[PDB]
């Protein structure tokens, strides 16, 4: 299952994704199998640059016509930490004279280390690549997403950086308010378990 | 729109009404009981006399009630963070509030039960100090309603 | 093959916070109410204290 | 040292994780997920200004319950043989609950500045909105410790006082002076608060 | 649409009312019980002047049922994290609040046995602690049944 | 469809509660024990009818083990978690009711053991103060019930 | 498919499966060996009527070791999620009520021991309760008998 | 321009500054008068002269708070991160030092109460032995000054 | 293939083979020295009998020593994961075995030395039990076999 | 080319240099005191004759001063790491070692200033003990100056 | 080809052995020295023929060096994370062995001094149990070797 | 090519080794200390004579201050993690051996002087023992005398 890999000289852009798929009226289709080992992909319209990377995957005619997908990535130096940060921000479809756009919300990091994600679309019980309402027509999911474009030495994937983390806000949230909770709940259980009764009556 | 979390942390405000200032109450009863015990033997007709502190206990209770209906009336499923840190200081100060009252009365009940059974003119004293107790409680309710708006 | 990654699971945070604070609980429980055990008291009152 | 055992060995154990993740994390070229940025950030600051206000009466009550019960067991054992010292001791407990009201007036003081917002990442926040939820959380710490020592300590000093005034009738007049030192440091932490807390324009 | 482990803190509710209950019970049987061990020597006659604080923890524990059955008689696949949030709430609430009335009953009951024991007209005033104490176990069940439906 | 760790759940609710019905088993057995063997130093004529509160000991244990059945008689290798999880509430329960209640057993078959070595009249009544324990172990089973069907 | 680190839950647990039964009985040995030392100072022709509670003690080594041997009989490379979690789960189960039972059988013994020093009488009833501790332990095994299998 | 969190470490450190400072007051004031009220029975007649220990620990208070009036007022809501964490660290060093210093102060002046009551002659050298406490307190304030307006 | 960072638990294993062994011995010498040294003073004729119990706690030594050869010669650079937490189950296991035996070697030749010279009939008898405090650690080792080639 | 929270460290280790240093000079006139007084009250004479411990305390307390101005002075907001954590280490063996040194001299001149109220040969011999603790704290001044010139 | 962290674990071990065995030592000439106080004191005869507890002790010291000065010469940049981990296990190992060993050391070395102070036929079984400790610290040094050449 | 946070760890361990020795020096020193000035009431003309611990304590601090400024001999720049890591160990390594050493020492001077107090022939003895903790600090410096070259 080899990946899809731009060729400005040694590779540049380096993507994958154990399963991809999109659909127009709510009609699924596969098309993991037309890409990713098809040579005859229209890889055209990408372009690279030091700080830039349109990557751009253009679909002979199926679904009615010939159909653009456009992933723009981009890194950038951060004076907080001396080192250069990544991120992929936009996703553009491009059809029958007609433009569909997308945010991106969580992918990013260090520029040196290539990126993985479990799930990416724009379809709930997952979460992701949402915009600011207008529904529009379009479903579009990889399963096992992972790219770098940045700093490849070759073709082969640097190490991999994963979204998951130990941790997420709202776990942290929760956790700091149940521990003061739970002192609080402590102190008062020392103060009434020393309690002691006492041994003999008056008279 | 809100996360999923939200409705978490208002819901634990209510808990804690219901929890910590009851636990106070409890322990200042408690206490009361053994004092009662210790003057019982040797003053018996003062055994009424000391109704006074453990009502003075049971009032934290009802305080802590009151606080929750209200928490259990505002909870709805479309809660903004805002609301639900607003409930949850709530329950947090008047809880926290109930149990250091509830500990003072405990130790000041029993101190007062002890020293009336030896000096009838100190009870007018005692009753004054254990003032100063259940009145904290107070204290802590009153921002519970300052956070029901702002 | 490609050096890919672990194809590490999403929800990671929520499962490991569950484990990890089920069985600190369990974990502590037991510890604390074996220590209670261990620590109780015969009676060293007549059985016990008396000698010869 | 019956049951105080255990709090050693949860802190000590806590404390030996944490050098043991730490280095951990060091060690392994790894620093780059330990963003404290991420967790500043993400935490809504809500949460932090909450706290604040519960803590800034918290503490407050706290203390002043310390220091009721700590002088009232003293003055009512002690006037068993001595009542003429049952009301001559009332200012002790004045001097306790003033805490209380300084905390209660710092919670009105502090809860104004309260106007929810919609904004849900860092940026559309912004440094203002960050710095009001840092700024007033600091002052009602402050003021909920500082009023809470100040209460322990005026507690003791009017025990003693109640104590030592049972035996020579002309000794009152000249151990309130320690009770007003006290109380000083009480007022002190109200006004830091307030100086901290100026300036915040959430919003 | 809902995360599966929304289940979660709905059946810990349904766990947790029952289990701090029963150890309420579990103080306020036993203690009790080594009160009346001291007291059925000088007066063996008094076992039903004596037998209020096990009655007590009875009741106490019949409480921790009824929320127990009642929130786990409300459970469902598909339960919403609102439910899920608001039973755990309030079997919580009862749990530690049903855990401090047991403690106070046990401590009362094992003062006032003996009080009785050396002093005959303490009986009829113990039994007024005692309810004082009992009414805490009310007050939590009342907010549980507010957390039930709202 | 389900996910790879449904089992874990499940299987740790049924060791927590057999072994917390252990745990309080043993202690209950240990004092018993303890209060029969100093009380009869002076008495063998009643060692024979002593026994009864360790038996109730017993009692308790068995809970245990057959709530343990239930949950392992309901286990695939492909449970969602909705039933697994309900089976770690219910062992929960059970387990640390049980325990209370071995607590209680325990505590008061020594005081009233020791009780009965100079009064012979207190029997009856101990037996009666030993039922009110044993039913609350009882109440965890009932709970088990519900949490074993839905 | 199957993870690779899947081994790590089954070793733990008939480590501990093991383990814990072996704390148990060098507890219960240790205080019936000092129990006896005392008991045999004074009375020297019963030094071989009083080994039933160090035998009685053992069996909760014999426990752990069959449990350790069938449970690592069963183990094998390619171990699912579901076989090892099971394994944790009945071993863990094993260890622990095995640990209750050599408490129970330490301080029963201890104290019973010390007490048939001066009253032969006792001797046989000593025996019932210790019957009632391996009972306990008995039923330790049987659930993670079941869990050995399903 | 600045990151976001840039002000969270200067508002940490000034509430540091002030609190362990009001800590350190609090127990020097708290232990000196607790060595006057002790004193005060036997000799009266010196009280006035011995109160200069409490007048030494307010100057711990005086410090604290000039520090967190600079610090305080130096603070805007979008400085540096190399300011803020010089606020940081003079909070730090001046309450740290302000802490050690009312240890010092509260046992020193404990000591010499009661070591005047027993001989005046000594005074003078307590007095001594004062200043070399309350200086080690002056100097971590000018320590921090040079953090502040660096 | 497999990562190099299992190889760390096969060494943990190792260190384990050793070090808790080693404890327990050292345990029971650190008993038997305080006994013989309070023992031969009353009774200096049987000096060179209360010397079974030092190789009694030293062959944990022995066991110890086996094992840990046996896991430093079995390691490699091209082991297998699973069999690298094999190895740490082995290791960790017989360690606490060894140790709870090192404890119970302890406690009962402290209570056959000072028995030993009150009454010499006494001797065999802690013989008898001494083999059953050997018997446990024993008992931990032949599962390591079991954990080890297979 | 340089990160800004590098800064961070060098600032912490300023507050190191006089926090922990401080502490131990506050430590050891506690002490002193609770000899001074103690030898006051029956040869007060000697009372200017045993202030010498407090003079040296001060000058531990100074050691920090000098090296926490220095390190202060220092400070740049374009630190690179290297220098930073020069600063860091300085702060701490300086802030450590001080408060070793004051520690040993606080025990040492109490021992010292109770025994020499008996024997006045004692007086040479004890400062000799000082100086042999004083020392220690200029040895952590030595370091903390190679890390800063470097 | 390797990690830059592989020496890390390495070094540990080049402190780890150099400290914890060094620790044990000292800790066993310390108890020695309290009892040459305790038994010079009445029969100065036994000095010369009292210190072979003390070269005991510090055989272990001497071990460590041994094993320190090996993983020092054992250590090269071109080193592999499997021999790191081989010296860190084989440090803690010595360490942690011989910290027991000086233990057991230092308490038989005591107990074995003031009874032979007190009774000289001991002083020959003395010396037996002492070179039975003195071993498990050699056996500790069998295993690390091993693991410095496997 | 190197990183960015190499010279945290040799400068830590530069910190420590001092901060370590420190600490084990002050000890020594004061324990020795309050031994002498307990014994010298008794015999003033062995003053001189008693101060000879204390001096070796001194001695161990010295061997401190070597090796930090070793490691101030070779911190630069660009620095691997090679050479930090053995000043970390090294460091760490003589640092707590002269902790180990104080504190025997310490323990060691504070009987010996007693002893040689009562009769002053245990005297030279007395140092004997001392010399051997002495030799246990100076290894510690042996192994850093050949990691922080290497
Ligand atoms: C996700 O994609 C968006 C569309 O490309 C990005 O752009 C944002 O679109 C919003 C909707 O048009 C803008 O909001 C409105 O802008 C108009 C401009 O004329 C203002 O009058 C309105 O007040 C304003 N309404 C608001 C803010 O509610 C956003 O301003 C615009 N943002 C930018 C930076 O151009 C989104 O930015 C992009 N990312 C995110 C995080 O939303
Ligand atoms: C990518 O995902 C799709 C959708 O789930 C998979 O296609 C499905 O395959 C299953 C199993 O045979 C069928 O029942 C569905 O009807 C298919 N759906 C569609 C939309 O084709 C597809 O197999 C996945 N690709 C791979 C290689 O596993
Ligand atoms: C690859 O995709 C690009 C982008 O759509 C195609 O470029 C278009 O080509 C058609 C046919 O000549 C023109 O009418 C359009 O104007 C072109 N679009 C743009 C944006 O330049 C390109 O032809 C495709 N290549 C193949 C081989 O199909
Ligand atoms: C968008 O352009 C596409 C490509 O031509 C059109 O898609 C199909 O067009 C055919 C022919 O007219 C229709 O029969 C289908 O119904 C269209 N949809 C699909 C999903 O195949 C589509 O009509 C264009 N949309 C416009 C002009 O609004
Ligand atoms: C990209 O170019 C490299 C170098 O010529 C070649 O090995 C590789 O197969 C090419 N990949 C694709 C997908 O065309
Ligand atoms: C290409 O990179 C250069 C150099 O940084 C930059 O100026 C330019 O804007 C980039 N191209 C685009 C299209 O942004
Ligand atoms: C990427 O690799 C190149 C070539 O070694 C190097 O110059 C650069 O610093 C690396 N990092 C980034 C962030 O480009």
């Amino acid at each position: 299952h080899p990946p899809v890999s731009y060729n400005d000289t040694a590779p540049r852009i380096l993507f994958w994704a154990q399963n991809f798929s999109v659909a127009y009226k709510d009609e699924w289709k596969d098309l993991t199998s037309l890409t990713f080992g098809v040579e005859n992909l229209n890889l055209t319209g990408s372009f690279w640059n030091d700080s830039f990377a349109m990557l751009s995957l253009t679909y002979e005619p199926l679904f009615g016509a010939t159909v653009t997908f456009k992933f723009i990535l981009a890194s950038r130096f951060y004076p907080v930490s001396a080192r250069y940060w990544f991120a992929m921000e936009r996703l553009e479809i491009h059809s029958n004279g007609s433009v569909a756009h997308f945010n991106v919300s969580q992918v990013t990091g260090p520029s040196i280390y290539s990126f993985h994600c479990e799930y990416v679309s724009s379809v709930s019980k997952k979460g992701n690549l949402l915009v600011t309402n207008v529904p529009s027509v379009w479903q579009m999911t990889l399963h096992n997403f992972q790219i770098q474009a940045f700093n490849v030495t070759g073709e082969q994937f640097s190490y991999a950086s994963d979204c998951a983390g130990f941790f997420s806000p709202g776990i942290w949230m929760g956790l700091l308010t149940t521990l003061f909770m739970l002192f609080i709940f402590t102190y008062g259980l020392h103060m009434i378990l020393s309690l002691k009764t006492m041994d003999r009556f008056d008279d | 729109n809100n996360p999923e979390y939200s409705s978490f942390f208002g819901v634990m405000g209510a808990s804690s009404a219901m929890v910590f200032s009851a636990m106070g109450a409890a322990y200042g009863t408690a206490k009361s009981g053994t004092g009662i015990a210790a003057m019982s033997v040797m003053r018996p007709e003062l055994i009424m006399k000391s109704i006074i502190p453990v009502v003075m206990a049971g009032i934290i209770a009802i305080y802590g009630l009151v606080v929750a209906v209200l928490i259990a009336n505002s909870l709805t499923d479309g809660i903004t963070l805002y609301r639900s840190f607003l409930q949850l200081g709530a329950g947090l100060s008047v809880g926290l509030s109930g149990l250091a009252a509830g500990f003072a009365i405990g130790i000041v009940g029993d101190a007062g039960v002890r020293g009336t059974a030896q000096q009838p003119r100190l009870f007018v004293g005692m009753i004054l100090i254990l003032i100063f107790a259940e009145v904290l409680g107070l204290y802590g309710l009153i921002v519970a309603l300052i956070l029901s708006t702002k | 093959p490609y050096n890919l990654a672990y194809k590490y699971n999403l929800e990671y945070s929520v499962v490991f916070n569950l484990v990890l604070w089920i069985m600190i609980g369990l974990a502590l429980a037991v510890i604390i109410t074996s220590y209670n055990i261990w620590n109780m008291d015969p009676g060293y009152d007549s059985i016990i204290y008396r000698m010869t | 040292t019956g049951l105080e055992l255990l709090y050693l060995g949860i802190f000590v154990a806590f404390w030996a994780c944490m050098v043991v993740v730490g280095i951990c994390y060091t060690i392994f070229d790894l620093g780059f997920r330990f963003d404290v940025a991420w967790f500043l950030t993400e935490t809504s600051p809500f949460m932090w200004s909450n706290l604040g206000i519960g803590l800034a009466i918290s503490l407050s009550v706290v203390g002043a319950a310390w220091g009721i019960y700590i002088t009232g067991s003293s003055i009512i054992g002690g006037g068993v043989k001595a009542p003429r010292i049952k009301t001559k001791n009332l200012v002790s407990i004045i001097f306790c609950e003033a805490v209380a009201i300084y905390g209660i007036i710092m919670a009105i003081v502090i809860s104004n500045m309260a106007e929810p917002f919609s904004a849900t990442e860092p940026k559309a926040i912004g440094h203002r909105n960050y710095h009001a939820g840092y700024s007033m959380f600091g002052a009602g710490l402050t003021v909920g410790l500082s009023n809470l020592f100040c209460g322990v300590c005026v507690g003791i000093v009017g025990s003693g006082a109640a104590l030592a005034d049972a035996q020579n009738p002309s000794l009152f007049v000249k151990i309130l002076i320690v009770e007003i030192f006290g109380s000083a440091i009480g007022l002190f932490g109200v006004i830091v608060a307030i100086l901290q807390t100026s300036r915040v324009k959430m919003g």
